[PDB]
C-alpha cells in the first residue's frame, strides 16, 4: 500500500523519473502518461515507450516483458536494451543461470554478454558462450565497457572501421618482428621471435616424405616483414617462399647498423642467412640443408638430389652485420626469380678489418637464373 | 506521512549514488549545504552530487531548471559537475519521439547510442530527428555518451578517435586500400568483380563516356588474397597497385587476379582508353583488338587516361582461352615490376590458366616493365 509508494519511490530514483511517473502493472490499468512500469510478479521495472494516450489500459506483461494494452504491443525488453537500460544476473556463465529478458546480462570472465536468440535461455554450469549458441545476431551479444576493453585488447582491429568503408583488419598486411616481442636492441637474442615470425608466414617442416611435399610449400600466401630496429640473432635463419623483407632505407657502408641483423653465433663457420634447399636422403626422403658449403648445382636438381624451395622471395634494403670471422653472410642458393635491391652486408666498423663485424664471404650463389640484385653493397 | 516520505527518498536517492542516508540534502531557499554529498531538487525530481569544499554556514540561494546551484559562497553547475562524474539521465523518449532537454546529464537515446547536448540549453527536438539533422555532434553540440554510442562510433568511423605515436590519429597514416575492405571473398571461386570495380572507382571515377576532351589524388591497392573477376577490369589513371612478391612459374596461384569471364574474346587488364565519336564526344574503349597508334593521340581520334599507374608484383590467372592478359594502351610513362601473367597449371597448355596473349603494347612511350613474367 505505501509499500507500493516507497517502491514507486526507489524505482523513480533508479531511472531519473518522477514518482507519479511509475505506474505498476495490473490488468486494466490506464498507462497514459506514465514513464515506467513496474511488474510486481518478476520484481523488474521498464521504461514505457512514449505516445501512450490516456485511457489506453493494460491487458498483458509476459515474464519476457512483453507489455499488450488496449491501443496494441510493445517489447519492454528491446525497449529496454535500445536504452541500456540493463540487469545484470547474478552468478556468471560458470555458475550456470536462466535468461527471460532481453535486457538481462550474464558475466564471463572477459565481460558481459546478453541473449539475443529465443528466450527463455537456460545456461548450464561450466558454461562459455562459445559453448551456449557463440557470438553474434540472434545469439550472445557482448555488453559494456569492461566486455569492449577486452574485445579490443585481444582482436584483430574488426571493431574499428575505417574510410572509405570496411575495418581496421582488412588493411593491416605487415608483419614486424615487435608482434613478437623481440627487444630489438641488438644484444638480446631475438632469435626465437624471428623464427616465430617466419614460421607463422610459412611453417615448412625440416624433413619431407617425397618431392610433392617439398614442392607444396613454394604454393603459400606470401607476407611482408618491417624490420625496423635491430635484431641480434645466433643460429641461420632459412627463409622460406613467399617472403618479402622490407626496411625504411639502405645502409651504405655507415658505421654503427642500427636497423637490420646482426648474425652471432657460437659456431662461425656458419651462414647467416640461407635459402632452403631440400637435399635427397638414401631412403628417398628430402631434408633441407643445414650445411654450410653446400650449394645445389643444375645437376643436383635433374637428379632429383635436391630440391630448390625458394621462390617468390623479395628483399628490400637489408642490413645483414655479423660477428667477426663469420664464414658467409648471404646464401642465395636456389633462388631462381627471387630478387634483391638495397640489400646490405657486413658493417664499417672501424679501420682494424680483423674485428669488423662482416663475413668472410659475403655472398654465395647457385642455382639462380633470372635473379636481380639491385644495388648490392 | 510526508517526513517519513522524506526520509525514504533520501534513502532511495543514497543507495542510487552509494553515500550514506544522512549524505543527502533537499534543495530549499536556505538550507545548510555543508557536509552532505548529494542534493536532490523536489521540484524536478532529480538529485546530484555536490562539488567537495562547501563550507558548513554555507546555505542554498537558488536551483534552476538547468541545475544550477547557487550559494552563499558562490554558484555552480550541478549537470556539467554530473557529467564529469559520468552520472546522468537517460531521458523517456528518443530522437523518434522527439524531446526537450533542460539539464547537461540528460540523455537522449537514439538508435547507434546516447548523446547529451553540449550547446544551449534547453534544447528542443523535434519527433524525427537525427543529431545530424540537428546541430551534428561535436563541441557545442551532440556528444555521444556511453558504451553503446563507443562501440558504433568506432565500427562507423575512420579511427580518428585512435591515438598513434609520436602524434596524430590512426586515420592520418592510414594509406592502403584492400578488396577486404569491400568485403571481397578472395578465394578464387566466388565472383569478387563488383567488389573491386568500386574499389577502383572510389580511388578514380572516370566515366564510360565524357562529353569533351578537356573532360577526359592517386592511391595504393595491396591484394593479398585471390580473387575470381569475370568482365575486363579497367585501370583509371593514378592507382598504385601492390602485392608481397611475384609469382614466378607458380603452379597453383593463391594471391592475385584470376579472369574467368563467359566471353573470352575480351581482356582481363586494360588502360583506359577514350576514342572520338562522331558527335564529338568520347567514349571509353572497351573493344579487345583496339590500341591507339601515336597519330591517334596526336589528331584527338583517341585520348589517353593512362597517366600515373604503377604494378609491383601482379599475378594475373586467366582461364583458358581468354585471348589477352593485359592491355598496356596508352600507358605513356606507367611502370611495372614483377608483373606476372599466366599460370603453371600443368603439362596440358589447353587446359592451362594462361591467356593467348599475354600482354598488348601500344602508345606507351616511357614505359617501363621490370621484372616481367
Ligand atoms: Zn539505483
Amino acid at each position: 500500500s505505501t509499500g507500493i509508494l516507497t517502491n514507486k519511490q526507489a524505482v523513480a530514483r533508479h531511472f531519473g523519473v518522477k514518482q507519479s511517473e511509475v505506474v505498476y502493472f495490473s490488468v486494466g490499468v490506464d498507462l497514459g502518461g506514465y514513464k515506467v512500469i513496474y511488474d510486481k510478479e518478476t520484481q523488474r521495472a521498464y521504461s514505457l515507450p512514449v505516445g501512450i494516450a490516456s485511457g489506453t489500459t493494460a491487458v498483458s506483461l509476459s515474464t519476457a516483458a512483453v507489455l499488450v494494452h488496449s491501443a496494441g504491443s510493445v517489447d519492454l525488453g528491446s525497449l529496454a536494451v535500445s536504452r541500456e537500460e540493463y540487469v545484470t544476473l547474478p552468478g556468471s556463465f560458470d555458475s550456470g543461470s536462466t535468461l527471460n529478458v532481453k535486457n538481462e546480462l550474464l558475466t564471463y570472465t572477459d565481460g558481459k554478454y546478453r541473449w539475443d536468440g529465443i528466450l527463455p535461455k537456460t545456461v548450464a554450469p561450466g558454461s562459455t558462450p562459445a559453448s551456449t549458441g557463440g557470438v553474434g545476431l540472434g545469439a550472445w551479444i557482448s555488453v559494456g565497457d569492461a566486455s569492449l576493453r577486452t574485445q579490443l585488447a585481444n582482436g584483430d582491429g574488426s571493431l574499428i572501421g575505417i574510410h572509405p568503408q570496411g575495418t581496421l583488419n582488412n588493411v593491416l598486411t605487415v608483419r614486424t618482428p615487435e608482434q613478437y616481442n623481440a627487444v630489438g636492441d641488438g644484444i638480446a637474442d631475438d632469435t626465437s621471435k624471428l623464427k616465430e615470425m617466419l614460421s607463422d608466414i610459412n611453417n615448412v617442416p625440416e624433413t619431407l616424405p617425397d618431392a610433392a611435399a617439398v614442392n607444396s610449400y613454394m604454393e603459400q600466401v606470401a607476407v611482408k616483414i618491417d624490420l625496423t630496429k635491430l635484431y641480434r640473432f645466433t643460429e641461420t635463419l632459412y627463409i622460406p617462399p613467399g617472403v618479402s623483407i622490407e626496411i625504411p632505407t639502405s645502409n651504405f657502408f655507415t658505421r654503427e647498423c642500427k636497423q637490420g641483423l646482426f648474425y652471432d653465433p657460437v659456431d662461425k663457420n656458419t651462414a647467416a642467412i640461407s635459402l632452403m634447399v631440400y637435399r635427397k636422403q638414401p631412403d628417398g626422403s628430402y631434408k633441407l640443408n643445414k650445411d654450410v658449403d653446400y650449394y645445389p648445382t643444375g645437376l643436383d636438381i635433374d637428379n632429383g638430389d635436391a630440391i630448390t624451395c625458394a621462390r617468390k622471395i623479395d628483399i628490400n634494403n637489408l642490413n645483414l652485420i655479423t660477428a667477426p670471422g663469420v664464414k658467409v653472410g648471404v646464401k642465395w642458393i636456389g633462388g631462381a626469380g627471387c630478387t634483391t635491391k638495397g640489400l646490405s652486408i657486413g658493417e664499417n666498423t672501424g679501420s682494424d678489418i680483423t674485428t669488423a663485424r662482416l663475413p668472410r664471404v659475403g655472398l654465395l650463389q647457385s642455382a639462380s637464373w633470372g635473379s636481380i640484385h639491385e644495388n648490392l653493397r | 506521512k510526508g517526513s517519513t516520505g522524506i526520509l525514504t527518498n533520501k534513502q532511495a536517492v543514497a543507495r542510487h549514488f552509494g553515500v550514506k542516508q544522512s549524505e543527502v540534502v533537499y534543495f530549499s531557499v536556505g538550507v545548510d549545504l555543508g557536509g552532505y554529498k548529494v542534493i536532490y531538487d523536489k521540484e524536478t525530481q532529480r538529485a546530484y552530487s555536490l562539488p567537495v569544499g562547501i563550507a558548513s554556514g554555507t546555505t542554498a540561494v537558488s536551483l534552476s531548471t538547468a541545475a544550477v546551484l547557487v550559494h552563499s559562497a558562490g554558484s555552480v553547475d550541478l549537470g556539467s559537475l554530473a557529467v564529469s562524474r559520468e552520472e546522468y539521465v537517460t531521458l523517456p523518449g528518443s530522437f523518434d519521439s522527439g524531446s526537450t532537454l533542460n539539464v547537461k546529464n540528460e540523455l537522449l537515446t537514439y538508435t547507434d547510442g546516447k548523446y547529451r547536448w553540449d550547446g544551449i540549453l534547453p534544447k528542443t527536438v523535434a519527433p524525427g530527428s537525427t543529431p545530424a539533422s540537428t546541430g551534428g555532434v561535436g563541441l557545442g553540440a551532440w556528444i555521444s555518451v556511453g558504451d553503446a554510442s563507443l562501440r558504433t562510433q568506432l565500427a562507423n568511423g575512420d579511427g580518428s578517435l585512435i591515438g598513434i605515436h609520436p602524434q596524430g590519429t590512426l586515420n592520418n597514416v592510414l594509406t592502403v586500400r584492400t578488396p577486404e575492405q569491400y568485403n571481397a571473398v578472395g578465394d578464387g571461386i566466388a565472383d569478387d568483380t563488383s567488389k573491386l570495380k568500386e574499389m577502383l572507382s572510389d580511388i578514380n571515377n572516370v566515366p564510360e563516356t565524357l562529353p569533351d576532351a578537356a573532360a577526359v589524388v592517386a592511391v595504393k591497392i595491396d591484394l593479398t588474397k585471390l580473387y575470381r573477376f569475370t568482365e575486363t577490369l579497367y585501370i583509371p589513371p593514378g592507382v598504385s597497385i601492390e602485392i608481397p612478391t611475384s609469382n614466378f612459374f607458380t603452379r597453383e596461384c593463391k594471391q592475385g587476379l584470376f579472369y574467368d569471364p563467359v566471353d573470352k574474346n575480351t581482356a582481363a587488364i586494360s588502360l583506359m582508353v577514350y576514342r572520338k565519336q562522331p558527335d564529338g564526344s568520347y567514349k571509353l574503349n572497351k573493344d579487345v583488338d583496339y590500341y591507339p597508334t601515336g597519330l591517334d593521340i596526336d589528331n584527338g581520334d583517341a585520348i589517353t587516361c593512362a597517366r600515373k599507374i604503377d604494378i609491383n608484383n601482379l599475378n594475373l590467372i586467366t582461364a583458358p582461352g581468354v585471348k589477352v592478359g593485359v592491355k598496356w594502351i596508352g600507358g605513356a610513362g606507367c611502370t611495372t615490376k614483377g608483373l606476372s601473367i599466366g599460370e603453371n597449371t600443368g603439362s596440358d597448355i589447353t587446359t592451362a590458366r594462361l591467356p593467348r596473349v599475354g600482354l598488348l603494347q601500344s602508345a606507351s612511350w616511357g614505359s617501363i616493365h621490370e621484372n616481367l613474367r
